[PDB]
């Protein structure tokens, strides 16, 4: 029973520092590629970033640069995202989700995406 | 294995685990010698009864 | 084609494996002139084999 648990929401005064965090249940949390999707109020989905097995390659979407930075414990079973300022985006809901893509996929010459599977309860970001 | 006896040579093929033989009577019908690989059996100094 | 956590896209070929359970019992066994198992006789497996 796969669940991934959302934290770090609630209204804070708007600016310079807000925490978010991504737990995971289970062993399976490490050597899965993973992705944040933030849901507008009204305007459907957007992507923040993603993080590979090791995290040697990162990226970033256009809405946002350099704001956010994404980091995985292997230990604590929960993955790490910092918002570096508070912008306009309000009443944002900020999902964590994991994507069966693992190393040996795109070691392997074959050139794959599959979906994001599981996704998180989800939380309150203003 | 300690004995007494004369020692005749022998060219009995072994199976690879054991170099060392046994008889069907469970005799040691030969025992490889160490230093030399030559097959070596033990006659006894007695022979059929006079 | 398939992701790796589904149980799909992980196919092999067909292959079936035997498993048999040991239970105490008392076999005489033949072994040939070059020293290898032919043959060999369960007691319990018959009254001709008793
Ligand atoms: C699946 O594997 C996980 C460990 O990754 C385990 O906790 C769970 O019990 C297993 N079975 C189910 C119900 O999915
Ligand atoms: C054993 O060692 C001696 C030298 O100490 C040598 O002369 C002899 O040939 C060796 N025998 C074997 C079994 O090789
Ligand atoms: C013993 O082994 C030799 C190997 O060349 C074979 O020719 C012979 O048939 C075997 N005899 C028996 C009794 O299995």
């Amino acid at each position: 029973q796969v669940q991934l648990v959302e934290s770090g929401g609630g209204v804070v005064q708007p600016g310079r520092s807000l925490r978010l965090s991504c737990a995971a249940s289970g062993l399976t949390f490490s050597s899965y590629v993973m992705h944040w999707v933030r849901q507008a109020p009204g305007k459907g989905l957007d992507w923040v970033g993603v993080i590979w097995y090791d995290g040697s390659k990162k990226y970033y979407a256009d809405s946002v640069k350099g704001r956010f930075t994404i980091s995985r414990d292997n230990s604590k079973n929960t993955l790490y995202l910092q918002m570096n300022s508070l912008r306009a985006e309000d009443t944002a809901v900020y999902y964590c989700a994991r994507d069966p893509r693992d190393y040996y996929d795109f070691w392997s010459g074959y050139d794959y995406y599959y979906g994001l599977d599981v996704w998180g309860q989800g939380t309150t970001v203003t | 294995l300690t004995g007494t006896g004369v020692l005749t040579e022998s060219n009995k093929k072994f199976l690879p685990f054991q170099q060392f033989g046994r008889d069907i009577a469970d005799t040691t019908d030969a025992v490889r010698d160490p230093q030399t690989l030559e097959i070596l059996d033990i006659t006894p100094c007695s022979f059929g009864g006079v | 084609l398939t992701p790796g956590d589904s149980s799909s896209g992980w196919t092999a070929g067909a292959a079936a494996y035997y498993v048999g359970y040991l239970q105490p019992r008392t076999f005489l066994l033949k072994y040939n002139e070059n020293g290898t198992i032919t043959d060999a006789v369960d007691c319990a497996l018959d009254p001709l084999s008793e």
